[PDB]
């Protein structure tokens, strides 16, 4: 209703800028570990204007991937809504849930894969000293 | 503030605010929203605070299930290797980590003694065998997943066939209130094709059985369908898996112009300028022809039906539809389904009063002959009570209103020798 | 909407007035008495009470043909869009003494921001609103500087000092990352992070927190 | 990484949706994964990198279609 826009300091709370959902990515994936040394750095591949190095690294590169699959949600309800419809609005909520789900899954895969190396490891030492004690 | 996951934790207990109540957040607390209609439109205030998980069945879900139900069916080779090839990635290491582990446990547990070689040994070998297989399968990775999708594309158009004939069999349900069908329906009729083929007793070579399954498949459904359809509307039914065969038929054209034409380019606006033609042709046949001369391949009719001298005779034959006149002008021959095509688009034009007729001839010519010859033979539904029918799905018999079904039941429960407890539902009582 | 035409049993008795906004001329009057009435607390800009009157409703004016009702359904403007200008312009002068009139534009420039420049939708609307709040600042203030206007950001805070004074944007960032660091170690439960729309939107929350009946 | 990423993105972007559509989203993000040389690993079924062999048992005796869709 008019009435209620008068009487009001009106303020637009757009929507998440790429600036800002690249941000959030990029302080929400901080603690995980995705420094590889090793990156090759591709061509094209552009979602946020400002990388934060002109060649990307890991990490940077995760993150503008974490904000291009926000950005093709968008693109793909943009598109249901041109054929047809029965769409459902994508929201900065998604953004922070995508985030804690790939923290959370990195995290649990990384250690169920460390402990198993880890007992590959104690597995290797026991066999050893089981080929010392059959030496003897 | 339950979705919010809000927690007003204090005092080394959590909290949470329902309304004016505070209430502990119990641990292991989880809530699963649920509704049942597929189109509900929910505010973006609710759409941010859950995980939308819809079950619902479209095309591709049910295409994927019956991909996934003849390859299972068909190939059970290339089943067990798609299998295979899914549990390499967890499943085949787990369990290969177990063995491993039941060595280390097995040898720490006999120490390693040289008399104990033997029970450690082909504990060892077998290990090494195991990892040659899975070696072995990760070496052969992509030869495998090469040959699943050369079956997979070889075995699509039926699956294909199938989510087309389930969803044109639910949609029809718009032609008459009582044509409402399941999907389990359609699985019993696809499991019915795939297992239960009398056709299939013996046959071996995979594209022979493929075959017989499209076929049956096409024929068994038009026939479960129809059994509990009005019969003037069979021919409908007849004509939409014509067009869904043609559809999943290779070598053919798509024929998307003159099936238009057919079902809605008929009326366009082409009344100027209709000459009355030939004393044959009256003035709705005129405004046909004119119609149909719109398509590129009858751009010459006028001429055509000029020059004919027994066509005026054609016109007034009894059966019009058995010898049509090849007045369609094309380049290349085509095949006997577009011939069919044509002619029905001529009988649409000229005659339409056999144009039903016609369409069944045009039945004959895509979904073969004897296609609607079990419709005129008398109901034999003593099969249909005896398998095909669950004893919880139960048997409605609808009849045109004054006329009487009890009479079939009766019969058949005299002949199969079964008592049945007929109650009139009149009374409370 | 919400509102129900009257019927014509009863509206045969009340006459009824068409009570529009008020003009230009009118808005003049009544303004340029409030601005002469609020700079009597700093003497200096006494002189700068009629100018700068003019320039708030031309921008008004020219605020309202622009961003019409069509384009979005809370694009309104009406005479307390002013009144809330005058008051947050009064608010800012009330504590602070000896103020040019350097100040005085500056303060005239955020208000214009924080009450027409932050409810548009695309960044178009907003560099419109920009070009020409600066063009009618220079324009009804010809001997003054570009010094309040090449100042991109123009934002105002007291958290810094002991009232309402402009202040450098990486300093305050500073400060508004800290105190949201402490808000969410103790009274959020989520992590939040402050990129440059936050800052912004929490510096129009706190502006408006400030001014009465905001 | 990039096979955790496209699980995630999976499990909380891409649902509501249909088979198909989900599909046309995950070869997206593998396309984009791709674009960006990101080591993920190549044609990943997320079926069972989500969920092991035992609870897709217990899912099963817990009257669930065997559809991939519902699993």
């Amino acid at each position: 209703s008019p009435a209620l826009f008068n009487r009001c300091v009106l303020n637009w709370f757009g929507d998440w800028s790429t600036e800002a959902l690249y941000q959030v990515g990029k302080e929400f994936t901080s603690k995980m570990d995705l420094e590889k040394p090793n990156y090759i750095v591709p061509d094209y591949m552009p979602v946020v204007y400002d990388k934060l190095p002109q060649p990307p690294s890991h990490r940077e590169a995760i993150v503008n991937s974490c904000v291009f699959v926000h950005q093709t949600l968008h693109q793909a309800n943009a598109r249901l809504a041109k054929r047809g419809g029965r769409t459902m609005a994508i929201t900065p909520r998604h953004y922070l849930d995508f985030i804690n789900h790939y923290a959370n899954l990195f995290h649990e895969k990384r250690s169920e894969l460390e402990e198993q190396q880890m007992h590959l490891n104690v597995g290797l030492r026991k066999i050893k000293e089981t080929v010392d004690q059959v030496e003897e | 503030p339950v979705l919010n996951r809000e927690v007003r934790r204090t005092g080394g207990r959590v909290l949470i605010t329902l309304g004016d109540q505070d209430i502990d957040l119990s641990p292991s607390f989880v809530i699963f929203l649920s509704t049942r209609d597929p189109t509900v439109e929910f505010p973006p205030d609710l759409c941010s605070r859950v995980t939308f998980v819809n079950f619902t069945v479209t095309r591709s879900s049910l295409q994927s299930q019956c991909l996934n139900e003849v390859l299972k069916a068909e190939r059970p080779d290339v089943d067990e290797k798609r299998s295979d090839l899914l549990k390499l990635q967890g499943e085949f290491q787990l369990r290969l980590r177990q063995l491993e582990k039941s060595l280390l446990q097995a040898l720490n547990e006999v120490k390693g003694r040289i008399l104990d070689d033997d029970t450690i040994i082909t504990t060892l070998e077998n290990l090494k065998r195991e990892a040659a297989e899975v070696t072995r399968k990760v070496e052969e990775t992509d030869i495998v997943m090469q040959e699943v999708e050369t079956v997979s594309q070889q075995y699509l158009p039926l699956s294909t066939a199938c989510s087309s004939i389930y969803f044109t069999m639910e949609s029809l349900k718009q032609i008459h209130f009582l044509y409402q069908y399941s999907l389990q329906f359609f699985l019993d009729i696809y499991h019915n094709v795939l297992y239960e083929n009398p056709n299939l007793k013996g046959v071996t070579d995979h594209t022979q059985r493929l075959s017989i399954i499209t076929k049956d498949l096409f024929q068994v459904a038009f026939n479960r369908v129809a059994r509990g359809m009005l019969h003037q509307d069979h021919i409908t039914f007849a004509m939409l898996l014509a067009r869904i065969k043609l559809k999943g038929t290779v070598g053919e054209p798509t024929y998307d112009a003159e099936f238009q034409h057919f079902l809605r380019g008929n009326e366009i606006v082409l009344s100027a300028g209709s000459t009355p033609r030939i004393q044959g042709l009256t003035v709705e046949q005129a405004e046909a022809v004119v119609r149909l001369s719109c398509l590129p391949a009858f751009k010459d009719l006028i001429a055509k039906v000029q020059a004919d001298e027994q066509f005026g005779i054609w016109l007034d034959s009894s059966s019009p539809e058995q010898t049509v006149p090849y007045l369609w002008s094309e380049e290349t021959p085509a095949t006997p389904i577009g011939q069919a095509i044509h002619r029905l688009l001529l009988i649409q034009a000229f005659r339409p009063d056999r144009l039903l007729a016609m369409a069944h001839m045009f039945v004959s010519t895509n979904l073969g002959e004897s296609f609607m010859s079990i419709m005129e033979q008398p109901l034999d539904l003593t099969h249909i009570v005896g398998t095909e029918v669950k004893p919880n799905t139960p048997v409605l018999m609808c009849s045109v209103p004054g006329y009487d079904a009890s009479g079939h039941v009766e019969d058949l429960a005299a002949e199969q020798n079964t008592q049945i407890t007929s109650i009139a539902i009149g009374s409370a009582e | 909407p919400g509102r129900k035409p009257l019927s014509h049993r009863f509206l045969r008795h009340v006459p009824v007035v068409y009570v529009d906004y008020p003009g230009p001329a009118s808005l003049t009057q009544i303004y340029g008495t409030f601005n002469r009435a609020m700079l009597r607390l700093i003497p200096s800009l006494r002189t700068y009470a009629e100018p700068l009157t003019a320039a708030m409703v031309e921008f008004y004016t020219m605020s309202q043909e622009r961003f019409t009702q069509d384009t979005q359904p809370h694009y309104i403007y009406s005479p307390r869009e002013m009144t809330r200008w005058v008051r947050g312009i009064f608010e800012a002068l009330r504590p602070l003494e000896t103020l040019p009139v350097e100040g005085l534009i500056r303060i005239w420039a955020h208000e214009a921001l924080r009450l027409f420049q932050d409810r548009l939708v695309e960044d178009e609307e907003r560099r419109w609103t920009d070009e020409n709040i600066d063009t009618v600042a220079l324009k009804h203030f010809p001997n003054i500087d570009r010094e309040k206007a090449m100042s991109r950001p123009i934002l105002y805070s007291n958290w810094l000092s002991k009232d309402y004074i402009p202040v450098d944007q990486e300093e305050l960032r500073d400060y508004v990352k800290a105190r949201l660091k402490v808000f969410y170690e103790e009274e959020l439960d989520v992590p939040l992070v402050l990129f440059n729309e936050v800052l912004d939107h929490v510096l129009r929350i706190d502006r408006i927190f400030r001014q009465p009946q905001g | 990484a990039g096979d955790c990423l496209l699980s995630a993105a999976f499990i909380a972007y891409a649902g509501y949706f249909d088979q198909q559509m989900r599909q046309n989203l995950f070869t997206t993000w593998s396309h984009h994964l791709q674009q960006a040389n990101i080591q993920f690993r190549t044609d990943i079924a997320r079926t069972e990198y989500l969920s092991n062999a035992d609870e897709r048992l217990r899912w099963q005796a817990s009257s669930l279609p065997a559809d991939d869709l519902c699993t």
